[PDB]
C-alpha cells in the first residue's frame, strides 16, 4: 500500500551539513502531513519538523531543538521529503524516522526504518572482525556455540549475520558498547548439537563506511 | 464543480431493506472522509457513522451499529448506506457530509441534498391535479392570484413548478398533509395584477410514479 | 458520549438586531466545534468551523466565540433570510454529538392577509370530489382563525389546513385551508364563505362565492 | 509543552495475565490524535494503535485501547511472548508533538540456568599483540546474574565489557556477553582463564575455563 | 560528557534474593570518586556508598559496592523491605559531574486484594457547585489494577485523576487514588456513583458505591 | 557532625531572579568543595555548579545549563554558599540540593534536603482543603478510612499531615497531579477499626505561599 | 613551619609489639589524609595503609590487614601504627606521608623522617669509641686526614658528628657492618692540609643507650 | 591490584646529559601518577604530581610526561646531586602500587684514591682489641681491590670492608677497610701494609707503617 524507503545517514563534522531523504512509494494522497522524529537515550523519542500539504498549502513547523538549524522541503514532483540539517551540533545524534499520515480524522501513520546520524570529530575507523571458536572447553550443554568479535569501529550502524542469512536460528547479536570514542560487539550462533560447526559457517559483517566482511573459523 | 448527489426518494414496506448511494464529483473521493447524518421528520440532526473512504473502515455510533451497513464503491466515487429490517423510526431524510480538515480540526464541508426513506405498507397511488381559476368572482383590482391543488398521492415528494420558472413571482407551495394514507398539497401563484391573465399560466406536476400532469388553467 | 446542550430552542429577533446563541458541552471539547445552518427544505451548510473561523462564502455578519465548555454564535444584524435552525456540533470524541438546534423567528410589523377563495374545479367534480380551497396569504402574527360557513352556519369536519414557515423574503407566514365535500354534498349547497378571523383587524376578512357558472 | 505521563514505566507480568498500561495527558485532546507504538528489542517503532481504539495491522485482537480527553489505556487480553517490548503514546493534536516516556514490558517464565561458553583470543588478533577473552552466558532467566573473570585464581574487572539482550520474543530468555580485553604481555604472562557466573539456579558458580596455548 | 550506564533500569526481586545492579562508565575513573545514592519514594537522595566500597552510615551491612576503572556494581546480600527504591551512581572525577540513569527496585510479595473506599463530594465543595467523587484503592499488590467509574450504570473517564504510590517500605504494597471531578449540574442530574476495580485477586470487580443525597 | 540547612526556593517570573542559600553547621573543614545539583523528570539529576576552597583558592565551575545564568558565591565568614540564578527560563524548574565533601581521597558527601524552584507566569493559587468522610458505604475491610482532598493550588511544595504528626501510621499521601496549570492531591488515614473516626482527627495542610490549614470532618 | 616528626628508633624482640607515632605541626591534622609506607632494608617502598584523619577510618593494603593497627589521636595531631607479633620481615624503616590534593588527584606532599624498627633478641650493648690519629707516619704534605672508629654496638643508629659542625669539610661516615650481632662504623675527616692540627678536632658519639662519648684526638 | 613496572632499575648518566625514565601501569590509571625522589638516608620528596605538574621547590630541570599506561620523567641536564632512586606511584585504585625505583649512577672521570692507614688506638689495645683501619677515599670506578699484607704475605680473615654510595658533591665513591686482631696477635707483628689495587694506575697505592711509638 504505502512503502517508506529513507536514506542519507552518516558521520559529519560538528558545525557541518547533512540532508536526509525519504521516498513515499504507492502513497497517492493529495492531502496529508509528513513529519520527522528522532530518537536517542540522551532524550528518548522527539519530534523535530512537520510539512503538510492540505489543498493549496505547504505549512512547515519546527521546535527548540532545530529552529534555524534544520529545514523541510518537499519536491520530487510528488514522492520525496527533504530534511536539510546543517550547523549540526553534538546533541543531534540519533536515528531519524519519517512518519506520515493522510488528513483523515482516523488514520494510521506510516514510519520508515530510519538512518543513523552521528556527529563527531572522530574519523571513521573500520571494524576488525575476529572469529570465535572453542577447543575442548565449551562442551557444556548439548549443542554448538561459536561466535564473532567486532572491534573498535566508529559510526554505530552495523550488520553481523551468518551464512548471509541462511542459518538465522539460535543467533544472538549483542548491542554495541563504547570504550573511548570507539564501539565493540559480538554475535553468537548455536548450530546443531553434533560436530558440524566451524567450516562453511561464515561470519559476515557489514559496516557502511565501505567495509564489508566475510570471515572463517577453526 | 464539487457536488454530492444522492439516490432518489424511496418507499419501502416495514421489514424490507434499502441501499442509498452518495456520489462524489469535482474532487477525489479518496482524500477526504465521509459522514452519514439522519434527520427524523420535524426532529433534529443525528450523527450516524463516519468512514475513511481509503481503508473502507467505518465507525458507527452505537444507535446505528447493528442492521446498518455503511459500505462504499471507490472506483465510481460513491458511498452506500444499507438498512435491514426497516421500521417506523427508519423514516427520515438521510445525509452524506464530507469531512474536511480546517484549522487543526474537522468539519463536514460539503453535504449532499438528502434522501427520503419512507416506510409504509400503503400502496403507491398516483395524484389528480386540479387547476384552480377564480372565475365569476372578479377578484380583479390590485393583483390576481391563481392556485393549483394536487389531491390524493403517495409517497410525499412531488415537484410543483409553475410554467417551469415563473417562481420569481410570489409562489407559495404549502406542505402536504396526511389523511387516510393519502397526500394533499396546493400551490398559489400571484401574478401581475391586471396584466398576465392574457398569457398562459400552467401548473406543472411531476411525481415519481412516472406521472406527469401539466394542467393549464383557463379563465 | 458527550451532551451538547443549546440554551434556547426558539429565538425571536427583529431585522437589524443582534442575537447570540449559546451552546454547552458536557466535557471539554476544546475548539473543535462547528456551527451548521439549516434553511427549510434544503440541506445544511457549514458556517463556522473550529469555533471561530468562518467558512468560505459565509459573511462577516456570522461570528463565533468558544473555548472549552461554552460556545456562542452571533449574527450581528439579522436579516429576513437568516431564518433557520442553527445547530452546533462537536467533532472531538467518537459519538459526534449534535445539539438540538435553534429556530429564529424574526419579529416584524403586523400584516393582514390577501385572501382568495376557490370554487372546486370542473374536472374534479366529474371524478367525484368537491374541494374548495382558501389561501390566506402573507400575514403576521402566525395565528389566524380560519373558519368556513356553508349556507349559513360553519362547517367543522371536512377541513384540513396547511402552513409555510416564515417567508424568507418578507418574514411573512401564509396558509392553505381546504374543505372537501363530495359532488353530492356540494350541489345541495349554494353559498360558501372563507372566514379569516385575525389579530390586525378587529373585523375579519371575508371572501365568498355561491354556485354560479363561468 | 504537553506532558504525556505513562504508567507504569516498569512492568513484569505472569504470561497470560490481562495487562493494562495507562497514559495521562496534561491538557485535554481529541481521541483521533493519540497513537500508540511498540518497540521490540532493536527495531523501529511500529504504529500499534491509532485513533485510540484502532489496531494498526498484524496486531492481534488481544490488543485494545480506550480513553478520552485526559486519560487513555492499552490492554492486552492475555499477555504473551511477542508482546514483551516498550510502549509509547504519542500526541498529534497540538505542536510540539511530544511523545510519552515509556513502559517496559517484561514477561515472566520458569527459571533457566545459563549456557556459558568460554573462547580464547584469536590467533589473528594476537597478530597485533591484542588478546580479548570472550564469554557468552546464553539463554537464561531471570536477568539477574553476576559474572566474574579469574586469571590464575585472581579476580579481574579492569577492562571487562558486558552487553545484554532483551527478552527474546520466542522464549522470553536473556543472553549476556563479557569480554576481558588485554595485552599480549599481561596476557601471555598468565595461564588459567576462568569465566564464573553466579545465577539464581545453582549455589555452585558455573565455571568455564581454558589454560593458554600461546606462543 | 562521561556516560554512566546503569543496568538494569528495571528490576523485581524475590524478597531475600541477592540483588546486584551494575554501572558502566565510558572512560576510566578513579575508585575514590564514584558514589552511589538511594532515593526512596519521595525524599532526598541519601549518599549510600562512597569510595566504591564504603557504606555511608545507617546503611546495613547487607549492602556493598565493588569495581574499578570502567565497571562497578552494588550488591545486597539479602533483598528486603527498606531496600526498595531507586539507585543512582555518580561520578565526581571529571567535569561535568554526570549522574547515571537509575535502577528501579521492586520487591515481591504475596498477592493482596485492595481496600476500596468511596467518598461523596464535600458539602463545603458543592458550595462552589463543584463536586469531585473520590475513591481509594488501598494496600494492594501487584500494582496492576484497572479502575472504572460508573454513573447510573454508565462508564465515564472524562475528568478522572488517578495517582499512585510506590512500594511502602514496611510491607511493600501499593495505593492508588481516583478522582472524578465534575460540576453540580452534571453531578446533581445523576444518582448511582460506583467505583469498580479489576485486580488480579478476584474475577469479581470490587465495587464501592453510594446513591446521592444532594440538594 | 555536619548538618546542611538550605532555604530560598519559590515561584519566579521567567527572565526573573532567584538566589539560594545553604548553611553548613558543624562543618569545620578548611579544604573542601561545594556543589549544586538539580532534579526533574524532564531530565533526571544534573550537576550545575561547584566551588572549591583548597588552601588559597576559590575555583568555581559550571556547565551548558547555566553558563552565564547562575553564579556561585561563598561568604558568610565561613558557613553559607550562594547560588545566584537569574534570567531564569522555563527549564530551570526542579529541586536544588547542595552537596558537600572535604578534600579527602575517601569521603562521604553531605546533601541537604533542597528547596523547590518553580519558574512560571502562573500566579500563586492557594489550596482548597476538602475533608473526606464516608456514610454507610466504606464499611469494606475492618478498619476506618476517611481522607482529605487538596484542590488546584499552584507551586508544588506542600505538607498534608494528621493531628500535626500525632497519628502517623496508616497514612497515604499521594503524589500531586497536574490538570491545566494547577495541582491536586489527597492524603488517606485508616484509624482503628471501631467507630472513633471523624472528630479530633484533624487534616492539616501546609502550602508555603502563606496558606496553612487545619480542617475538620463528619 | 610544617613538619612531621616521628618516634625514635626501636629494638624489639620477635613476637613483641610496637607503636610508632607521627605528629603533625604547622598545619591542621584533620583537613588532609595520611599514609603509612614501608621500606625493607636495601629494598623498596611499599604502600601499607591510608587513613582519613577525620572519621578515623583506615584502608589497609591486603599484606597489612591483620596484626596491623593504624589508629590516631586527633587532639594532639598524631597518628600511630601498631604492630603485633613482630617478625623478621618487620624490620624496616616506616614512613608517614601526608595526602594532598593537587590538580584533581592526590599525592603525598609532606613525608616524615622515617623510623627504624629492628627486631632481634640480641641485647643492647654500648659502643667503644676510638680516636684515630696518624702519628709517626708524617702523612703531612698536601692535606691531613684523621678518623674515628666506633666498635661493637647494637642497635644500628648512632650519631657521628665532628666537633658538632665541622662537616663542611670532607666527612665520610661509612655505613655500619654486622658481625656476630654487634655493629662497627667509622668516620674520616679531611682537614686543612697543613693548618688545622693546631686546633682540636673531636669525635662526638651519641647512641640511644644513653651513651655519649666525645673522644678528642691528640697528635 | 595494579602492577607498576619501571623499565630500568639502574641508570648511568654523565653530568649535563639527559635521561628519561619510563614507568608502565598494568591497567589505565589516567594522569593520577606521582614521581618521588629518594636520596640516601634522608626521606623521599614529591617531585612531579599529577604526571605533569612540578611540585613547589622543584626545578624546571625535572619534567614528566604520561597519560594512561605509559609515563616518563626526564631530568634534562643531570647534576652531581641528582643521585637517588626515583620511584613512580599510582594513586588511583585501592592498593597504591609503587614501582621498584631507579638509581642513577653518574658516569665520571677516573680518580685514584687518597689513602690513609691508621694504627690501633692506645685505648683500644688496653681493652683487648687491635683494629687497624684503612680509608681509601675519593676514587672512581667503584671496584677497588683492597688487600692487606702483614709481616710479608696478605691476611684474608679478620677484615670487614664498607662503602658509601656515589658522593653527591663530586660523584666519587669511598671505602673503609678494617682488620681486627687481638692485642696479642698484634704485638707479634711489626710491619703492616694497606694495598689499594685499582683501575686508574697500573701500579697500586701503598700506605704502611710498622710498630713505632709516638
Amino acid at each position: 500500500e504505502v512503502k517508506l524507503q529513507e536514506s542519507g545517514g552518516g558521520l559529519v563534522q560538528p558545525g557541518g551539513s547533512m540532508k536526509l531523504s525519504c521516498v513515499a512509494s504507492g502513497f497517492t494522497f493529495n492531502n496529508y502531513w509528513m513529519s520527522w522524529v528522532r530518537q536517542s537515550p540522551e532524550k528518548g523519542l522527539e519530534w523535530v519538523a512537520e510539512i503538510r500539504l492540505n489543498s493549496d498549502n505547504f505549512a512547515t513547523h519546527y521546535a527548540e531543538s532545530v529552529k534555524g538549524k534544520f529545514i523541510i522541503s518537499r519536491d520530487d514532483s510528488k514522492s520525496r521529503l527533504y530534511l536539510q540539517m546543517n550547523s549540526l551540533r553534538a546533541e543531534d545524534t540519533g536515528i531519524y524516522y519519517c512518519v506520515l499520515r493522510p488528513l483523515f480524522y482516523y488514520a494510521v501513520d506510516y514510519w520508515g526504518q530510519g538512518t543513523s546520524v552521528t556527529v563527531s570529530s572522530a574519523k571513521t575507523t573500520p571494524p576488525s572482525v575476529y572469529p570465535l571458536a572453542p577447543g575442548s572447553a565449551a562442551q557444556t550443554n548439548s549443542m554448538v556455540t561459536l561466535g564473532c568479535l567486532v572491534k573498535g569501529y566508529f559510526p554505530e550502524p552495523v550488520t553481523v549475520t551468518w551464512n548471509s542469512g541462511s542459518l538465522s536460528s539460535g543467533v544472538h547479536t549483542f548491542p554495541a558498547v563504547l570504550q573511548s570514542d570507539l564501539y565493540t560487539l559480538s554475535s553468537s550462533v548455536t548450530v546443531p548439537s553434533t560436530w558440524r560447526p566451524s567450516e562453511t559457517v561464515t561470519c559476515n559483517v557489514a559496516h557502511p563506511a565501505s567495509s564489508t566482511k566475510v570471515d572463517k573459523k577453526i | 464543480q464539487i457536488q454530492l448527489v444522492q439516490s432518489g426518494p424511496e418507499l419501502k414496506k416495514p421489514g424490507e431493506t434499502v441501499k442509498i448511494s452518495c456520489k462524489a464529483s469535482g474532487y477525489t473521493f479518496t482524500n477526504y472522509g465521509m459522514n452519514w447524518v439522519k434527520q427524523a421528520p420535524g426532529k433534529g440532526l443525528k450523527w450516524m457513522a463516519w468512514i475513511n473512504t481509503y481503508t473502507g473502515e467505518p465507525t458507527y455510533a452505537d444507535d446505528f451499529k447493528g442492521r446498518f451497513a455503511f459500505s462504499l464503491e471507490t472506483s465510481a466515487s460513491t458511498a452506500y448506506l444499507q438498512i435491514n429490517n426497516l421500521k417506523n423510526e427508519d423514516t427520515a431524510t438521510y445525509f452524506c457530509a464530507r469531512d474536511g480538515y480546517y484549522e487543526n480540526y474537522y468539519a463536514m464541508d460539503y453535504w449532499g441534498q438528502g434522501t427520503s426513506v419512507t416506510v409504509s405498507s400503503a400502496k403507491t397511488t398516483a395524484p389528480s391535479v386540479y387547476p384552480l381559476a377564480p372565475v365569476c368572482g372578479d377578484t380583479t383590482g390590485s393583483s390576481v392570484t391563481l392556485g393549483c391543488l394536487v389531491k390524493g398521492y403517495f409517497p410525499e415528494p412531488v415537484t410543483l413548478t409553475w410554467n417551469s420558472g415563473s417562481l420569481s413571482s410570489g409562489v407559495h407551495t404549502f406542505p402536504a398533509v396526511l389523511q387516510s394514507d393519502l397526500y394533499t398539497l396546493s400551490s398559489s401563484v400571484t401574478v401581475t395584477s391586471s396584466t398576465t391573465p392574457s398569457q398562459s399560466i400552467t401548473c406543472n406536476v411531476a411525481h415519481p410514479a412516472s406521472s406527469t400532469k401539466v394542467d393549464k388553467k383557463i379563465d | 458520549d458527550i451532551v451538547m446542550t443549546q440554551s434556547h430552542k426558539f429565538m425571536s429577533t427583529s431585522v437589524g438586531d443582534r442575537v447570540s446563541i449559546t451552546c454547552k458541552a458536557s466535557q471539554d471539547v476544546s475548539t473543535a466545534v462547528a456551527w451548521y445552518q439549516q434553511k427549510p427544505g434544503q440541506s445544511p451548510k457549514l458556517l463556522i468551523y473550529s469555533a471561530s473561523y468562518q467558512y468560505t462564502g459565509v459573511p462577516d455578519r456570522f461570528t463565533g466565540s468558544g473555548s472549552r465548555t461554552d460556545f456562542t454564535f452571533t449574527i450581528n444584524s439579522v436579516q429576513a433570510e437568516d431564518l433557520a435552525v442553527y445547530y452546533c456540533h462537536q467533532h472531538y470524541s467518537t459519538p459526534f454529538t449534535f445539539g438540538s438546534g435553534t429556530k429564529l423567528e424574526i419579529k416584524r410589523a403586523d400584516a393582514a392577509p390577501t385572501v382568495s377563495i376557490f370554487p372546486p374545479s370542473s374536472e374534479q367534480l366529474t371524478s367525484g370530489g368537491a374541494s374548495v380551497v382558501c389561501f390566506l396569504n402573507n400575514f403576521y402574527p402566525k395565528d389566524i382563525n380560519v373558519k368556513w360557513k356553508i349556507d349559513g352556519s360553519e362547517r367543522q369536519n371536512g377541513v384540513l389546513n396547511s402552513w409555510t414557515d416564515q417567508d424568507s423574503k418578507d418574514s411573512t407566514y401564509s396558509m392553505s385551508s381546504t374543505l372537501t365535500l363530495t359532488k353530492d354534498e356540494y350541489e345541495r349547497h349554494n353559498s360558501y364563505t372563507c372566514e379569516a378571523t385575525h389579530k390586525t383587524s378587529t373585523s375579519p376578512i371575508v371572501k365568498s362565492f355561491n354556485r354560479n357558472e363561468c
